[PDB]
């Protein structure tokens, strides 16, 4: 992800 | 003096009679560390509540001790309300009577309990509770038209007319700010950004009363967001890692008035307001339409006021005439509104004394409160 | 016939529509050579994509396009996407339709390259793309149930009580067979085992899917493993040394059910699916309660049915009869329902064609896949 | 009065709570003379005096006691030799790197309630006693030590222990890098006897370098980074590009193999895996702890690499105390003397009915 | 026709690539009167009067005087052939000073002017000879002694191990206990008798314990051999002793590990998934390793540090002493390799420098 | 350590 | 709630 | 070699 988590 | 205590599902107001704003602001919530603790003498309290659990929001687990008008933990809001009589408004309350604001429809259970509580162990020396829908009209000063309370619990449409308020067309929608927060962040995942947590449903939160806005027309400013990217409003979190959101600025307002993006099959703001007239007679339907009374942290969204005026006048005669009448201090309505209530000399014979309750026992909330 | 593709964050499923088992399967991992090569004699590829990257995976740093079902670099995908059908299927897409699978609850973006790929670099004629979950019931042959599927990085259930899913109830958790692999190695070090490399990350998968299971009981069987009973194992490591792991056999599984573990708010996967049943109306409920259906790779540990039926049965009302389905063949479950869509007379129009892609760009995908 | 020992990979530091200092302070190598009144083991200081003949090795090894039965030599020299007190009247406190063998403390705990007596016990994390010195509270702490490199943060006193990452990378392993590099010059080192000599000129005249990439260059040209060392039998050597390239190991692992990243992408990776709400100070409060971030201008380059990373609206400030040598001992101290650690003292009757394992649930 | 030319510690081996053996080997030998300098197989028949000093020791040139005299010997006195035509393969040794391999490329590139030159590690050549691609390559030669672990064309840098014990080890060792039982020598001339005793009577014990007690309680593993003068001597227990220092250096007073324990740790410093490979395919390489039974006894070590269900295979096959020229003659025939020589005009725009950049 | 490294 | 939503 | 060994 972008704004959260890694992906 | 009396003490406005305004208990809601995300902020609880508390003051005194014959003042303009509340006293004290604060979140309802109540956390609890997740993560032990390393380091000694530091002292960290068993659990938060208010401005300081806010503020360290990263290391708890944020549970509101209402939700949708109902206290379903009813251990952490005799906390909250200990927080509320002691630091911040900062008075003992053995020698000043409580006020409550309370939900129309509500478990007859929520009022119960809110009076034993607080008549034994704050021993308050009188108490009263009133509907958080009536009290906006004293603010408005009119004895008149219609309420349309909405904030982070429980949307509510009371209708009154000459202080005698009509209980058959009263309407609980349970869609409410809450709600809205959950669709924003269920629809903030199509660009990439995912807030699933207790803690960053808070930042949502901040988005939703900062950027959002209600669109005139959904169906025109889709095409507009599509075609023009002048839509896009960039935030920044608390990371320092900025985000861009386009028409999601305006689509969660929309769920408001079409419910069934979030699946809900109840009607929308208009359908439920326009129903809440439908119920009552003919001859004071002339009244109770021109005289509409927004409320809540909910109907603060720019461009709601325009929005609910058009989509409630296409359901009514056009040749009858719609005044929403948004007041700017409306986030406080249902608090100011206590505080002309408390100052009153008729309605300081309406308390619920210290001996009429013992002996009536707590159903007192029924016969000698509303 | 179709070309079935059931891209995923560990093995991809490649094979034929029509078949009962796919033809190709192959870990997603692409890996390069981070020392210099000094040998001339034989071939040096700049990179190793595949099964060819496993069996030298000592001298390869081995990166996952896929993290928790988002692409993250579109380049290697591109990699795996053409080994797939020009060195395992050993056919032209530029002939055959091709049917991919997205998990819920996706960025937009993600499948908008997905369709752009395949109609630009490969080629072909059709494309299609579904939800992995959705599929995970036409290979069980029903209609009802709320699907659990747990891959390996995605962890989403989605109910569908019949022809028409719910969309307001599909949950979606990180939490999977990736984060569960990272934490085994984070409790191994407990007892000496040190595993801190990619080459090193493969061999603590292995460990995961021969000797990890779950326990009926967490605290019970706590005391047993703590008296060095019969629990402790031995595995051999590829260098041939003999490693024993005692009670970290059912910890590693039991971080499903107990996310504390792993610092995460987000509740067990037991309570998941109780949140997503209740989401769902009143009547509905009696339905998805007695077909709940397990999918994915994660589902595979032994004792995963019924440990899940017991703590479902705490939380559902007695009356309610909790009948948890696991296929025995629940590993291949979404490419086999992929297989079996693509057949389907009815299927053949929900097609994207090549002309239907000319007109409108990428936002086709949106429009007419689900 | 409570001793607090802190028996790291590299030298151990002994002494007294209460007091800024630690009293005794010696490598922590035992070694014995090679091939074949002198007594069988030298440790401490004593070893390194003959360090020309004995065969020195180190009882800790990454974080990790390999011999118990060295490790029982250094204790017992420690408490009878340089601090010159009984144990059997004063508390005792140990500090251990975070994500060890639970086979480790757990022979710890063994042997000074059994062989040395001592009424009480604590172990404690190093990372987190080293926040106790600098009088902060919150911040990640970045401890690269002898053998092992860990940063744990801490967000008010409640450590994330998912968001702890152990890197082994350290000093010692680059000790053997720059003495692999000095061959290519023409110097050679091969013994353990020699590996001393190398580490006093990785203390002396290592550095590290600003921008890497224009260091090569302009060191090529000119001789102005050549800086000249004279060895203990009287020859002097000339180091010239071999200053930078040591210390660069710590944010290019790739030189030494390691598949691992640096300790700026290590630190990086470790705030990532905090939430979003306590960024806001683990950036503005990083803390270096340790003898291996002792590099004139390491906290300098450290900035520099994790502001790239980090969002420019975002601030980083590296917190680097001039005696972060001895933060780990430091903060033991006030640790040991304050009236509320009183109640955590791992007991001898506690000890007695649990068994050892009584470790385990008294420490974090 | 590449001039394979490998610049050993003694011994050079050279000749054109593309055949099986060397043309020509001769001691790397430069010995004064104590003409002006003689070298080669005419230094040896003269030791006696020569005072013999070796240009190369333990991989490392210690005089570049000498070195040019063995390199104009190889050229214009054994392979008769002039090198302006044909570009020549050296071999050097791993984790050596940069200055000794600068020094080589800039020497011929000047002297000589070769066409093409290249630098190739004389542990990689050795797997090409036997036309593996994994296994570590022990490749104990004269002064020195390396393994580098290759798999699958990948050579790691970081697990190149490199030792000091090696055959001029060895005969300072001889020399020592053969002075047990009066059999001295002093000249340069006498260690190479020394050197010959070693040859054809030295071989590796399996085990001391047995073989000592054995030793000291018989007289069956005597042999009697003739140096050159005439008179015959008898070497007992030293048969088993010198060869052994390999694997126990502390009889040398080094404190170094020996030749099982280097391979063991080699192969600790690579990948875990790729020590299964290397354990089944060691290779052996270098004069030093000639000994009887050498392989026999590293099997038994290295399996008891090893793990038991672990295999060890130690390949050596019977002409591993020109196994890096072997493997030299392959590597110069390639025709991938033709692009990587380095040409005349790569040499003057980079000076020196381009034998670190290109190989 | 026991499996994996030296230590 | 008890029949209904969660509250 | 120049320090350490001979060579
Ligand atoms: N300025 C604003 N603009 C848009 N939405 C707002 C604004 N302020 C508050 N809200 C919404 O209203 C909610 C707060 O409701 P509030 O009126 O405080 O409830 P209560 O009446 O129980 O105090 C918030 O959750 C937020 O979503
Ligand atoms: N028999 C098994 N037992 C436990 N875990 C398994 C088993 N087989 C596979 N897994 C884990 O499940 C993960 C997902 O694999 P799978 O569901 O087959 O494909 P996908 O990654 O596309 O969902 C893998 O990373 C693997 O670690
Ligand atoms: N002034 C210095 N400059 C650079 N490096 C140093 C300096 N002092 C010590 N070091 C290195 O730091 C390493 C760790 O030292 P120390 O902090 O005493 O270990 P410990 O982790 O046990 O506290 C030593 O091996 C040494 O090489
Ligand atoms: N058959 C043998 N037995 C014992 N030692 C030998 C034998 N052959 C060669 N050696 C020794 O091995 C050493 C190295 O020989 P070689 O490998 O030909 O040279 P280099 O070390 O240059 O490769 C020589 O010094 C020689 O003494
Ligand atoms: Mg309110
Ligand atoms: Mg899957
Ligand atoms: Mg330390
Ligand atoms: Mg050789």
């Amino acid at each position: 992800w972008x704004a959260x988590c890694p992906a | 003096a009396a003490l406005v205590v305004d208990n809601g599902s995300g902020m609880c107001k508390a003051g005194f009679a014959g003042d303009d704003a509340p006293r004290a602001v604060f979140p309802s919530i109540v956390g609890r560390p997740r993560h032990q603790g390393v380091m000694v003498g530091m002292g960290q309290k068993d659990s938060y509540v208010g401005d300081e659990a806010q503020s360290k929001r990263g290391i708890l687990t944020l549970k509101y001790p209402i939700e949708h008008g109902i206290v379903t933990n009813w251990d952490d809001m005799e906390k909250i309300w200990h927080h509320t009589f002691y630091n911040e408004l900062r008075v003992a309350p053995e020698e000043h009577p409580v006020l409550l604001t309370e939900a129309p429809l509500n478990p007859k259970a929520n009022r119960e309990k809110m009076t034993q509580i607080m008549f034994e162990t704050f021993n308050t020396p009188a108490m009263y509770v009133a509907i958080q829908a009536v009290l906006s009209l004293y603010a408005s000063g009119r004895t008149t038209g219609i309420v349309m309370d909405s904030g982070d619990g429980v949307t509510h449409t009371v209708p009154i007319y000459e202080g005698y308020a009509l209980p058959h067309a009263i309407l609980r929608l349970d869609l409410a700010g809450r709600d809205l927060t959950d669709y924003l962040m269920k629809i903030l995942t199509e660009r990439g950004y995912s807030f699933t947590t207790t803690a960053e449903r808070e930042i949502v939160r901040d988005i939703k009363e900062k950027l959002c806005y209600v669109a005139l027309d959904f169906e025109q400013e889709m095409a507009t967001a599509a075609s023009s990217s002048s839509l896009e409003k960039s935030y920044e979190l608390p990371d320092g890692q900025v985000i861009t959101i386009g028409n999601e600025r305006f689509r969660c307002p929309e769920a408001l008035f079409q419910p069934s993006f979030l699946g809900m099959e109840s009607a929308g703001i208009h359908e439920t307001t326009f129903n809440s007239i439908m119920k009552c007679d003919v001859d004071i339907r002339k009244d109770l339409y021109a005289n509409t009374v927004l409320s809540g942290g909910t109907t603060m969204y720019p461009g709601i006021a325009d929005r609910m005026q058009k989509e409630i006048t296409a359901l009514a005669p056009s040749t009858m005439k719609i005044k929403i009448i948004a007041p700017p201090e409306r986030k406080y309505s249902v608090w100011i509104g206590g505080s002309i209530l408390a100052s009153l000399s008729t309605f300081q014979q309406m308390w619920i004394s210290k001996q009429e309750y013992d002996e009536s026992g707590p159903s007192i909330v029924h016969r000698k409160c509303f």
